[PDB]
């Protein structure tokens, strides 16, 4: 389990 | 070429209705993004001549998605329910796409093993798609919560606040309060992982519809699902990268609108009078 993320 | 021999036989909608009926398909995961609900007149962030565009501008952000972050709502809450003003996505507004009652019929049709959004607009909710089956993976403008101490607060309160230049506040901690949609930062549902590590394990078929792969975890569900099951991806870009191949070829993409293609998918599924019943029930 991990939060939302997004690679910017 | 052998390698290149389908799992579907034919890559199309009709081999891909086929392939549901003669193997008998109980086991779909549909997973559900932002290309689903352009039909029902949802505002792009990105689109130049939106209202959402111009605001977005002031404030000067290297991402739309920066407005979803949780830094920025402590930081400046201001900015998101600006945004959230314009949206329009409290429930009873938008209505469900052919897509979203597509759904709906997979599930009335015993075939529906989950189906995953990761919008935040409430419409596979509105279509009927029942609370077992249906996960909101970033919740939506159903109700809202604090987020400091997680506690509910008045969604009806937390509308009327928003769309009058009020940020709503905690009546315990006076922390920010937010619709309880996920921002970046925070916390998936649980009912998310279950999907992740109980459903996507065991599909016998993935149909990903209008979903970008670029916002995690969520993008993880069609890399957990078995190795040999029929992907159909339904998109206006190619996306993916090298996780899909458009080991067996699985993998299948269909351009175009996602409306047409689920009502073209309906008619070689024998559903297409259930189907457009369910469209002019409310349209
Ligand atoms: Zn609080």
């Amino acid at each position: 389990r991990h939060k939302k993320l997004m690679f910017k | 070429a052998p390698h290149q021999e389908h799992v579907l036989g034919e890559p199309t909608l009709e081999g891909l209705a086929h392939y549901i009926r003669e193997k008998n398909v109980r086991r779909i995961l549909v997973l559900v993004g932002a290309g689903a609900s352009v039909a029902a007149g949802i505002p792009d962030f990105r689109s130049p001549d939106t209202g959402i565009y111009a605001n977005l501008g002031k404030y000067n952000l290297e991402d739309p998605t920066d407005a979803f972050s949780l830094t920025l709502l402590r930081e400046k809450p201001e900015i998101f329910y600006s945004i959230a003003r314009e949206l329009n996505l409290w429930p009873g507004h938008f209505q469900p796409t052919a897509v979203h009652h597509f759904i709906r019929l997979l599930q009335d049709e015993g075939r529906l093993l989950r189906c995953c959004t990761q919008n935040i607009d409430g419409l596979e909710k509105a279509a009927g798609v029942s609370p077992e089956l249906l996960v909101e993976a970033h919740g939506s403008f159903a109700a809202a919560a604090c987020i400091e101490c997680h506690t509910p607060f008045s969604i009806e309160q937390n509308y009327l606040e928003a769309m009058s230049g009020t940020v709503s506040r905690c009546s315990t901690c006076g922390g920010i309060v937010k619709p309880n949609v996920v921002f970046f930062g925070e916390n998936l549902p649980d009912a998310f992982f279950d999907a992740l590590h109980h459903d996507a394990p065991i599909a016998e078929l993935v149909i990903i519809i209008g979903t970008s792969m670029q916002v995690h975890p969520f993008a993880l569900l069609p890399c957990v699902v078995p190795k040999s099951v029929p992907r159909v991806v339904m998109n206006r870009e190619r996306v993916g990268g090298l996780l899909f191949r458009f080991d067996v070829c699985r993998d299948v993409l269909f351009r175009g609108d996602c409306q047409e293609n689920v009502v073209t998918l309906a008619e070689y599924l024998g559903l297409s009078e259930a189907l457009a019943k369910r469209m002019r029930l409310s349209d």
